[PDB]
RNA sequence: CUCUAACUAUAAAAAUCUCUCUUCUC
RNA sequence: ACCCACUCGGCACCUUACGAGAAAUCAAAGUCUUUGGGUUCUGGGGGGAGUAUGGUCGCAAGGCUGAAACUUAAAGGAAUUGACGGAAGGGCACCACCAGGAGUGGAGCCUGCGGCUUAAUUUGACCAACACGGGGAAACUCACCAGGUCCAGACACAAUAAGGAUUGACAGAUUGAGAGCUCUUUCUUGAUUUUGUGGGUGGUGGUGCAUGGCCGUUCUUAGUUGGUGGAGUGAUUUGUCUGCUUAAUUGCGAUAACGAACGAGACCUUAACCUACUAAAUAGGGUUGCUGGCACUUGCCGGUUGACUCUUCUUAGAGGGACUAUCGGUUUCAAGCCGAUGGAAGUUUGAGGCAAUAACAGGUCUGUGAUGCCCUUAGACGUUCUGGGCCGCACGCGCGCUACACUGACGGAGCCAGCGAGUACAACCUUGGCCGAGAGGUCUGGGUAAUCUUGUGAAACUCCGUCGUGCUGGGGAUAGAGCAUUGUAAUUAUUGCUCUUCAACGAGGAAUUCCUAGUAAGCGCAAGUCAUCAGCUUGCGUUGAUUACGUCCCUGCCCUUUGUACACACC
RNA sequence: UUCGGGUCUUGUAAUUGGAAUGAGUACAAUGUAAAUACCUUAACGAGGAACAACUGGAGGGCAAGUCUGGUGCCAGCAGCCG
């Protein structure tokens, strides 16, 4: 297709010369992403799922104008996830700005082993939890091949995670699907956020992406 | 959309289509498509913008 | 709107007239003279021409062709 | 300007003696039957009635005690049927 | 880098309302 | 007794989320899916119901304890956007008011509705229906009614059928008809047709609650919208606002907002002003001719398509001109407001034309050969012809017209416009000359138009007289008779004209309409309807004011704040 | 070069052929106290292989129709919303 992609941001800027080369760079330095084409340069096979279209209103005084809210989550299926919610006037267009708000806000999991370790990780490394609105969603580490144990949202969102064996459990009003999709949203985005004994050691604080290519930035 | 698409892909500065009647439903509809920007008052609507309205027949 | 009835007529019919067709009805013009010479029963109009035959209803001839011009006492 | 219906085949005229609530009105049907009567569909809240209106009404070989009105006539084709006379005569409804 | 001043002052009456609600998918 | 610092304990308070909550919010309502400091009481959808019963306390009132049968898909909490408020703040509007003007509502009539009536009195609208559908219909229109015609039923197939599928008709009965519509008789005509099936057309037939288009209205107000960004879990919100200013979401600005888009403005038409340009026998003027008259001084008022010359007015092109220009006040001194002067013009210069998002179950199938569906499609709801109706009349209502008189009516005389329009394959605008008292008639001549009607010599108005407060010379409705015009046709009076009867009407209750400057109002003319007909409408001009130059009191509109048990939204 | 052989395969057609088999009957024998029945097995036993698979549903919850005809807030459907 036609695509240009002038880059107006400085991580944007490195990343279309190429010089950052792992999405892993942008998310260990809290890089903000502002521009959803770096995650298409990093990330080339992120497929998606319109989870929800929802018909929302708003009362004026001719008529009732009506908006769709479209509940998109993005993934590669290897431990990368992002969960764009929009509301837009046509259904295309609000599924469109879903996408793209989810590729703006793809986040980084930490699977883990639910007992010995003989392989890749197949489950998440601790229990997690998180709570949107009412909703809390709590994510439990389950032996290999168990499948995932979720709803059929979580479900879809797990697999697009790469989770591939995790037990569920949700407590509140797990009917709204955006409230429920963002709580495990924040659950699979803290699995990154426990400190775990293997993780304990110090490291040596390698210097930004952004402070040793500054000259790459800059369009002069 | 195809037809804005095309439209403003042959340098034009704002279109817009009305299409209004029985779309897909026994209620009367009328879907509103536009990009650009169009004017409405003075003889700019007559100088510049140009419209055409026609009748479709379906089943 | 409009509330309209079955129309209700008080006249019995009017049928179409059917015209009276006559089987072997042109031999009746003519007459042989006995393997020879022919004449005609009916009377020749003067203003279409020979063979256009007059029409005898009562104390009249009456024709055909020109049949509004032509109604002659007998 | 509309034609007026005739009963058939199980449907006869009454009066409204007294309306009572939640749409229900007690009828004199004309074989001495003074029977309940249920406002019922394309009458609910299109047309109006008031008491002492002619009314026409259907039957329920089920149970003879209720009865389903259907079609109300407008105090001028009520005289229509006062004059051929499929009710009964000995009775006065005037304005 | 020093600071507490101006102001009023209106109450009459008004009860009720028969329908009908209609899809968002690139 | 204060002041400074500290500490313990108490009622409290401000900021904030880095914690918690469905949120409003909480420094506890935190330390709760990373769930366990001790402990008591209470709740398991709403209603029935804190009811009955049984205890128990009380003199009594009543307290404590306290269900079920049954019924129900919700009841409820917080918040968001609207709508509403006889809630608040700030601004607006003569479809609001104040100060007024002219009125309507009282009377006649004309027209449009309702109702009644009728064979039919065809129908759609009930601020935003009612002189509206261009709806001033005698025929047509037409859609209604009583009747009479025809197929303008393509096409395919079958069927008859060229020893006749069929068509048409003189004359008579019949008919309203000179209709071969139907019959009496017969004659004519040739494969186009006729009778059955499918199908198709036609329909001012139904459904604007199936639709398009258009228009009207919400809403003449200034209001809408999305892209990145911020706040919310969210519906949503900020941008779109505390102020001041504006006709304006118009600007000055302040700012989790920054840039933008539509609307407003800008823009076009029109009305001005152009002794500046270009010019003009289809517009005007001067000088001079050739004349007329009067004056007698060389001058006045005229006529001529004779000449020369000019463009001030009349035209229409390119342009100019006003941008609140200068000055004075007032303004966080900024947006802007007020005043004076110069100006043609200083209300956005006046008046308009387009005129946003969203919507109405607003109207229109009756404008469309726009149209989906339904109905009908042969004695038809198709089409045409004749006649009637759309106009009836015990009655209510809505636009108006003429009036109730002296600022007048009636006679004479004066004599003043601007928009228009006008004949060809038809017959229009009509001058002028003769007739008639008039309407009108006739004979000629111009004009396919700055040329001719036409300077549309219009009315109101002005001057001089008659009338004289008397329903009178006001008012001219209702009728009688006659004369003409258009029309195939005028009765149920088309319309005009002549003579007569001359009715109600004494400035019109409650109530209610429109309008702030060449405006209202008075007065007419042109154009659209038009063969003839306006009391209608759209435009134009004549005479031309009183009273405001403000307000939110009534009726509403815009923004903000607040409350809501409303969202089919205070009907 | 349009093709197009179908070069390589996979379905749809009341076309069309040859196989295999029971569900049934049934010599036997096994079975059983005696018999059924099962396991084995002679001889028969499939062409529309009529030797014929129903029960519910097709708006959502919840997989599957905004196909045709009928009824028009009736008849009825619907566990709830409808
Ligand atoms: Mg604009
Ligand atoms: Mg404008
Ligand atoms: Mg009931
Ligand atoms: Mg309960
Ligand atoms: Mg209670
Ligand atoms: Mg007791
Ligand atoms: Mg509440
Ligand atoms: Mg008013
Ligand atoms: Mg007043
Ligand atoms: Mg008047
Ligand atoms: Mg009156
Ligand atoms: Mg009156
Ligand atoms: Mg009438
Ligand atoms: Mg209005
Ligand atoms: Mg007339
Ligand atoms: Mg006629
Ligand atoms: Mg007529
Ligand atoms: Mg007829
Ligand atoms: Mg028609
Ligand atoms: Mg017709
Ligand atoms: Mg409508
Ligand atoms: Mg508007
Ligand atoms: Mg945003
Ligand atoms: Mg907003
Ligand atoms: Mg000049
Ligand atoms: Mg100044
Ligand atoms: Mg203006
Ligand atoms: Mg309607
Ligand atoms: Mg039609
Ligand atoms: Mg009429
Ligand atoms: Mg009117
Ligand atoms: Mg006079
Ligand atoms: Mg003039
Ligand atoms: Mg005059
Ligand atoms: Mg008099
Ligand atoms: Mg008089
Ligand atoms: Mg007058
Ligand atoms: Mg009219
Ligand atoms: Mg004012
Ligand atoms: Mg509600
Ligand atoms: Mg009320
Ligand atoms: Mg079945
Ligand atoms: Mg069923
Ligand atoms: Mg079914
Ligand atoms: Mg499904
Ligand atoms: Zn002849």
């Amino acid at each position: 297709e036609e695509k240009g992609w002038v880059p107006v941001t400085k991580l944007g800027r490195l990343v279309k010369a190429g010089k950052i080369s792992s999405i892993e760079e942008i998310f260990l330095h809290s890089l903000p992403v502002k521009e959803f084409q770096i995650i298409d340069q990093l990330l080339p096979n992120l497929k998606d799922e319109v989870m929800n279209i929802k018909p929302v209103q708003k009362q004026t005084r001719a008529g009732q104008r009506t908006r769709f809210k479209a509940v998109v989550v993005v993934g590669d299926s290897n431990g990368h996830v992002g969960l764009g919610i929009k509301t837009a006037k046509e259904v295309a267009g609000a599924i469109r700005a879903g996408i793209i708000i989810a590729k703006l806000s793809v986040i980084p999991i930490r699977r883990g082993y639910w007992g010995t370790n003989l392989g890749q990780p197949h489950s998440l490394a601790t229990k997690t939890s998180g709570k949107c609105g009412s909703v809390s969603v709590r994510l439990i580490p389950a032996p290999r091949g168990s499948g995932i144990v979720a709803s059929p949202a979580v479900k879809k969102l797990m697999q697009l995670a790469g989770v591939e064996d995790v037990y569920t459990s949700s407590t509140g009003s797990t009917r709204t699907l955006e409230n429920t999709l963002k709580a495990a949203f924040v659950a699979i985005g803290n699995t990154y956020g426990f400190l775990t004994p293997n993780l304990w050691e110090v490291q040596a604080l390698t210097p930004s992406p952004m402070d040793v290519y500054a000259d790459y930035a800059t369009a002069s | 959309y195809g037809v804005v698409r095309y439209v403003m892909e042959s340098g034009a500065k704002g279109c817009e289509v009305v299409i209004s009647g029985k779309l897909r439903a026994a209620r009367a509809k009328s879907m509103k498509f536009a990009d650009g920007f169009l004017i409405h008052s003075g003889q700019p609507v007559n100088d510049f913008i140009e419209t055409a309205t026609r009748h479709v027949l379906l089943r | 709107g409009k509330k309209r009835k079955k129309k209700v007529y008080t006249t019995p019919k009017k049928i179409r007239h059917k015209h009276k067709k006559v089987k072997l009805a042109v031999l009746n013009y003519y007459k042989v003279d006995d393997e020879g010479k022919v004449a005609k029963l009916r009377k020749e109009c003067p203003n279409c021409g020979p063979g256009i035959f007059l029409a005898n209803h009562g104390d009249r001839f009456y024709c055909g062709k020109c049949h509004s011009t032509f109604a002659t006492q007998k | 300007k509309r034609e007026l219906i005739y009963k058939e085949e199980g449907q006869e005229y009454a009066q409204i003696t007294k309306m009572l609530g939640n749409g229900r009105v007690e009828a004199s049907c004309f074989d001495g039957n003074k029977r309940m009567a249920h406002i019922r569909g394309k009458l609910r809240k299109k047309v109006w009635m008031g008491q002492g209106d002619i009314i026409l009404v259907s039957l329920r070989d089920f149970q003879d005690d209720q009865c389903d009105v259907v079609h109300k006539y407008n105090l001028d084709e009520a005289r229509t049927l006062k004059n051929q006379g499929e009710l009964p005569e000995n009775a006065k409804i005037n304005e």
